[PDB]
RNA sequence: GUUCACCCACUAAUAGGGAACGUGAGCUGGGUUUAGACCGUCGUGAGACAGGUUAGUUUUACCCUACUGAUGAUGUGUUGU
RNA sequence: CGAUCCUUCUGACCUUUUGGGUUUUAAGCAGGAGGUGUCAGAAAAGUUACCACAGGGAUAACUGGCUUGUGGCGGCCAAGC
RNA sequence: CCAAAUGCCUCGUCAUCUAAUUAGUGACGCGCAUGAAUGGAUGAACGAGAUUCCCACUGUCCCUACCUACUAUCCAGCGAAACCACAGCCAAGGGAACGGGCUUGGCGGAAUCAGCGGGGAAAGAAGACCCUGUUGAGCUUGACUCUAGUCUGGCACGGUGA
RNA sequence: GGACCAGGGGAAUCCGACUGUUUAAUUAAAACAAAGCAUCGCGAAGGCCCGCGGCGGGUGUUGACGCGAUGUGAUUUCUGC
RNA sequence: CGAGUAGGAGGGCCGCUGCGGUGAGCCUUGAAGCCUAGGGCGCGGGCCCGGGUGGAGCCGCCGCAGGUGCAGAUCUUGGUGGUAGUAGCAAAUAUUCAAACGAGAACUUUGAAGGCCGAAGUGGAGAAGGGUUCCAUGUGAACAGCAGUUGAACAUGGGUC
RNA sequence: CUCGCUGGCGUGGAGCCGGGGUGGAAUGCGAGUGCCUAGUGGGCCACUUUUGGUAAGCAGAACUGGCGCUGCGGGAUGAAC
RNA sequence: AGACUAAUCGAACCAUCUAGUAGCUGGUUCCCUCCGAAGUUUCCCUCAGGAUAGCUGGCGCUCUCGCCCACGCAGUUUUAU
RNA sequence: ACCCGACCCGUCUUGAAACACGGACCAAGGAGUCUAACACGUGCGCGAGUCGGGGGCUCGCACGAAAGCCGCCGUGGCGCAAUGAAGGUGAAGGCCGGCGCGCUCGCCGGCCGAGGUGGGAUCCCGAGGCCUCUCCAGUCCGCCGAGGGGCACCACCGGCCCGUCUCGCCCGCCGCGCCGGGGAGGUGGAGCACGAGCGCACGUGUUAGGACCCGAAAGAUGGUGAACUAUGCCUGGGCAGGG
RNA sequence: GCUAAAUACCGGCACGAGACCGAUAGUCAACAAGUACCGUAAGGGAAAGUUGAAAAGAACUUUGAAGAGAGAGUUCAAGAG
């Protein structure tokens, strides 16, 4: 079968596939489907916004993407905690909630109750019998539109530093170095013989 | 089953279809396949040629170059540019009694 | 397109355009890739060389995941920013250099090329090659590693 | 089964041949050469054996041609001798 | 005189052993072997007359044709009878 | 026990049957390759079994003839089908080597009936022989790879007492 | 026997004891069976077999004068190494 | 300068069918088809024109899209021939004369003669299976391999305690 | 001039730089170069040269042309003369 | 007897998987203009097929000839060897 | 009517009017398709970039199952960077000087910054003459010897990165170590030498898909048949005369 | 141990759309189609659309017994009976 210059090509087909193919000419149908189902869910509601509970920020978990910055699924436990509010209190709030996650970094840690403090300033509440406890005054015709667009805070926002200017100076032109990569990497790599080959020298005796 | 095995009936006009293309010439043959300690002296020969000599040579070359009929007769008429006077005599020639 | 064809002008005609005397079958030397060491070596070799064997260690569980790092050369180096910098870096001032951060766009490893621009930098970075970090120590720049 | 071959008798003589080794929609089906089977040799074996013996469906012409036989057919007006 | 894959052995005070280490085992890089004699490298017995299908006059057994050794028929020379 | 339903050479050789017998029968045995439950050899009865001979019989034949019944034949009536390139007079020629067409010649008249089977390499089936196939199926063993069962080993149920 | 109705006969050789059966649609045979003669397994928690399964089944409403497995094929005379 | 199998390219104002665009296109005052000793054009694929039939839709040009162009496949399905008024209507002995009804009689009905099945029947009754075939009347286009004034046919109506 | 090779020799030999003269047999022609790829992968005959054969309208080749792929005029007719 | 098992037997019938596979047979639908071959090499369980070259087509590209001597090329000679 | 020419078409084939095969005759049906993927070629858009292909926004307007928008939806794909089994490393030289024995020898300071040679379309400079008396003068057209900077590209040299091999030398110390780095050569690389892709469309081509149509002998799965026949089994029936 | 979403739908209940097919096409089925009819059965499984605007579907006259016709009529047309 081959012949003059071509690539090897192995399609995988020997499987006999036009039973189980899944065609998309319900496409454009499911798209309307799907603006009517958010929509209906636009009207449902109320006041609150539809997508309406808040994100955490979060770090994306690689070498690859952990320079930039995400949405992920719950405020922390001991994140809300800081906020000093209970757990199931804070779903009907409209926070997010989730057990699973820790927290390693301060850093990471206080910028989500910045965030949490963000929230809780932009929180316009309806009460049920105005006995006046954490709820709202005549404000702003229901605070001039009920609902928000992708998330309330437009969560990535992903925050870009300056450092903008400065004179270089002596013995930074004059130390730094590739080879404190290399150096440092094979300081690495022998860490545990050099350890070892002292060891047996000072047990040899 | 039995076949035929091998003839060149019909090679000779196949070959010389395109023809034989004889490579003969090209200018600076390729340097493979040379004996190694030959080209161990040359590329060295070559790199001095850059860095071993600019005054030397160059103003030596400025030394050495500061160192340095009847006939025959019709063609005159009939010539295109060399005969404007042939016709000095047939259309203002001096011809006339 | 069915009427820019070859099958369209080759209707009134026999064979089809395969051929009277071989006549075109099936699939005569097989299916796919049959006999690639049995009676198309001269097809795999020659055309494919290496497609048979083995060479290397075996990974398990490859993720394109720790070896992740896209590279720079220093010609797109001054890219990155808008070159407004490169005008108020050369406007005369002093030692003041702009912060070119490779971070920023994605790219890990600064690799080098040749001819970098004269006026001083501080590149900032996870990797660097130290034919690039001959070169900004040439332009009297510096060198500052991201971790 | 014979092609072949010898054999007794007659006779002028019992010459040799060819026509898809004439001739099977002319026949006969003896043997070769389907399936049954027995013997012998070979094979561990199923099976094989120009080795031997026996039992085993031989189709259709009304077409065209050829031939044989049967009427007729174009011209001398008609028809008869 | 002999490819891939496999094996076996040797070589660096070599690379990787998967969260970081220490060691055993294993995986690799390089060059020597253990084979494919159908020898550019399949892992391999038999019968079919109970047979079957795809086909071939590319390939036999019958005719016909070319050839005429062999068979058959004659001719020239004359040692002899 | 025999040229056998088994003997290649082989129509073995002799004897009997015949005017004449590759047949039959009897005999002879280094019997190509007979033979002992692979059953050897006999033998009455029996046979839609095989082979030969004699007597009687007769159209099997010499050597053909004749009559009858039904068809065929002709007419009244109802009436298919196989098949079929166009078609069909022969000799030689070359040709894919054995033509209805081509070439050179022989020649050649409407349309048909009843016979006949020389030709149409006639019709009837994509050759059952043979060969190729990297196509199969039934069978077989000391083919290769396996497996039902079965034979033993070990563990579990599986304890008490000397 | 006046039509109908109805055994040609002997002399023998080969094969098979005979009657029976069989290849529906190419064969009635000498082929198969057959009584006779042998040989072997097994005393039942067993022989031979079925079974996808259980100590389920058939032989077995049985018991060595029986079941299961084969060769040979009446009789007479024989059964070598 | 021109050959051409296998083959590859190019041009097609060649044809068919469907879609946007355009033709102030076309037509019950006759569209499609189809036929045509009618007039032509093109090398050709194919087209335009007249006449005749029919009676309701159709074609150009620029683009777009094909399940798009037949002599062949022991082609599939449909249809008709030559063979052809030919084979053929030949198993088991058989008809005859007259009469009636009837458009119409070698066969239907009656009557007489001549016959055969010959009691293991061409007879008298059932089990199986067939399911209205049984009976009566009525017609004669089918069907009954000729015919029919007949029937186990068609049509109507009955009957199985 | 260069050389790290050669070496009695400023020598061997390559390499590099600059300068100086186009005209070096006949003949015919416009050449050079890259991509993709169908078809093919059963051949045959003839002058001369040839191997196996007794010889072949046989089997195997070399050189060239042809039939194939190709009509037309001649060989009565024909694939190749 | 390899028989019979619903005109089916050396493995029934029916439907699906199944439009199974095939290097093997048969067919492959409009015109015109241009160009136009191969049966050879090597290897292949290769010998009725492919792979690869050769041969063919197409699409381009880079240039030169338009004006006492051109550049380049070759199934050819000539002159040397 | 007649002269001359004139074998029946497809098919395999070295060859067909073939004593080779299919073809009685007409009408309709009827056979290189589509999806994926790769490759070259070509049109178009953008250009070190390109791509909405998946989502969201538009009011829910017949055609709308269309189209338009996003850009803090460019995540990603493909490309810009390679090489090595892997740890990993990852592509600038040229010019004028200086320091050491200026050597098989490396370093120090400026100045442009992708080398060189042969070829090389086009372009530029062109001596030189060319057009009615003559001088005397600038535009001017065309020819132009020779010279010049030289594109695309090809042939060759040098260099640079990485993997390797031989050779020997010097240095740096996030801490003195079987630690990092450098040199000169010789070879392995799908690379570097001022990038050309990407997206759609069309062609031709190969491959897997029923894959140009039609074709087997079979293989398996799961089912219906003892109304014929093979044989048992229960229950019934039948057989004249004579030796 | 439980739990909506977005996801899937060639059966079923309604429904709109089609660069589709237009009776040998499309489902096998535009029609008294899973029906006529074959096989005991498992199962297999066809064909068959078209008067006209409207029935105005040809009263009556006339041969034959009637089928079948000649006159007549209805219709734009019986060259739609
Ligand atoms: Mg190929
Ligand atoms: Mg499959
Ligand atoms: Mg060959
Ligand atoms: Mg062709
Ligand atoms: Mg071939
Ligand atoms: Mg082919
Ligand atoms: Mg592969
Ligand atoms: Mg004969
Ligand atoms: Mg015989
Ligand atoms: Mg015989
Ligand atoms: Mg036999
Ligand atoms: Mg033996
Ligand atoms: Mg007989
Ligand atoms: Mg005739
Ligand atoms: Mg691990
Ligand atoms: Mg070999
Ligand atoms: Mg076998
Ligand atoms: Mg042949
Ligand atoms: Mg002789
Ligand atoms: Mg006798
Ligand atoms: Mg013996
Ligand atoms: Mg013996
Ligand atoms: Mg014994
Ligand atoms: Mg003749
Ligand atoms: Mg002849
Ligand atoms: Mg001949
Ligand atoms: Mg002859
Ligand atoms: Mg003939
Ligand atoms: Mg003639
Ligand atoms: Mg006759
Ligand atoms: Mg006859
Ligand atoms: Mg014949
Ligand atoms: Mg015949
Ligand atoms: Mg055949
Ligand atoms: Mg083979
Ligand atoms: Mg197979
Ligand atoms: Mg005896
Ligand atoms: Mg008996
Ligand atoms: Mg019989
Ligand atoms: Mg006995
Ligand atoms: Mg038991
Ligand atoms: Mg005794
Ligand atoms: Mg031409
Ligand atoms: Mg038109
Ligand atoms: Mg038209
Ligand atoms: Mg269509
Ligand atoms: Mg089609
Ligand atoms: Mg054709
Ligand atoms: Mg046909
Ligand atoms: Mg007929
Ligand atoms: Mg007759
Ligand atoms: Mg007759
Ligand atoms: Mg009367
Ligand atoms: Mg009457
Ligand atoms: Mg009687
Ligand atoms: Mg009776
Ligand atoms: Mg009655
Ligand atoms: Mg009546
Ligand atoms: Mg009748
Ligand atoms: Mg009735
Ligand atoms: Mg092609
Ligand atoms: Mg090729
Ligand atoms: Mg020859
Ligand atoms: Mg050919
Ligand atoms: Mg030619
Ligand atoms: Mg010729
Ligand atoms: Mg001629
Ligand atoms: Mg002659
Ligand atoms: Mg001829
Ligand atoms: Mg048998
Ligand atoms: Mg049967
Ligand atoms: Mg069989
Ligand atoms: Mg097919
Ligand atoms: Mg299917
Ligand atoms: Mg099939
Ligand atoms: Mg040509
Ligand atoms: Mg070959
Ligand atoms: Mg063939
Ligand atoms: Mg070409
Ligand atoms: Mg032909
Ligand atoms: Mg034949
Ligand atoms: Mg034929
Ligand atoms: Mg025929
Ligand atoms: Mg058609
Ligand atoms: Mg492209
Ligand atoms: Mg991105
Ligand atoms: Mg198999
Ligand atoms: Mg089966
Ligand atoms: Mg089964
Ligand atoms: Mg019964
Ligand atoms: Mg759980
Ligand atoms: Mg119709
Ligand atoms: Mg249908
Ligand atoms: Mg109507
Ligand atoms: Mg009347
Ligand atoms: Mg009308």
């Amino acid at each position: 079968a081959p012949s003059r210059n071509g690539m090897v090509l192995k399609p995988h087909f020997h499987k006999d596939w036009q039973r189980r193919v899944a065609t998309w000419f319900n496409q454009p149908a499911r798209k309307i489907r799907r603006r009517k189902a958010r929509q209906a869910k636009a009207r449902r509601i109320a006041p609150r916004p539809a997508s309406g509970p808040i994100r955490p920020i979060v770090r994306c978990p690689t070498v690859r993407y952990h320079t930039k910055v995400r949405a992920g699924r719950g405020f922390s436990l001991e994140e809300l905690r800081v906020a000093g509010i209970h757990k199931k209190v804070a779903r009907t709030i409209g926070i997010s909630v989730d057990p699973r996650r820790r927290n390693k970094s301060t850093e990471s840690l206080q910028a989500n109750v910045q965030r949490l403090k963000e929230y809780r300033s932009k929180l316009i509440l309806f009460p049920r019998k105005p006995s006046a406890p954490k709820k709202g005054d005549s404000s702003a015709e229901e605070l001039k539109l009920a609902t928000q667009l992708t998330g309330p805070v437009m969560p990535v926002r992903n925050v870009y530093k300056k450092e903008k200017a400065r004179v270089i100076t002596e013995e930074e032109k004059n130390f730094k170095a590739f080879a404190s990569l290399r150096m440092a990497r094979a300081n690495a790599r022998l860490f545990g013989i050099r350890a070892k080959r002292a060891k047996e020298a000072a047990e040899q005796d | 089953a039995k076949s035929k095995n091998h003839t060149t009936h019909n090679q000779s006009r196949k070959w010389h279809r395109n023809g034989i293309k004889k490579p003969r010439s090209q200018r600076y043959e390729s340097l493979k396949g040379v004996d190694p300690k030959f080209l161990r002296n040359m590329r060295f020969a070559k790199k001095h040629n850059k860095k071993g000599l600019k005054k030397m040579q160059a103003n030596n070359a400025k030394a050495m170059s500061a160192r340095a009929r009847k006939l025959d007769r019709l063609a005159y008429i009939a010539h295109p540019k060399l005969g404007k006077r042939a016709r000095a005599r047939i259309a203002k020639g001096l011809r006339l009694c | 397109p069915s009427r820019l064809r070859k099958t369209r002008k080759l209707r009134g005609h026999v064979s089809h355009g395969h051929g009277r005397i071989g006549k075109h079958r099936k699939h005569p030397g097989g299916r796919g890739n049959a006999g690639g060491l049995h009676h198309h070596r001269i097809n795999f070799d020659k055309y494919h060389p290496g497609y048979f064997g083995k060479v290397g260690m075996k990974h398990y569980h490859l993720k394109r995941n720790q070896s992740f790092c896209p590279t720079v050369n220093l010609d797109k180096l001054w890219t990155l920013v808008s070159e407004q910098t490169r005008v108020n870096a050369a406007k005369n001032k002093t030692g003041a250099a702009p912060i070119i951060d490779v971070v920023r766009s994605g790219y890990y490893k600064v690799l080098g090329k040749g001819k970098l621009p004269k006026q001083p930098v501080i590149v900032k970075a996870k990797f660097f090659s130290r034919r690039a970090e001959e070169k900004i120590k040439s332009v009297g720049g510096a060198c500052v590693l991201v971790a």
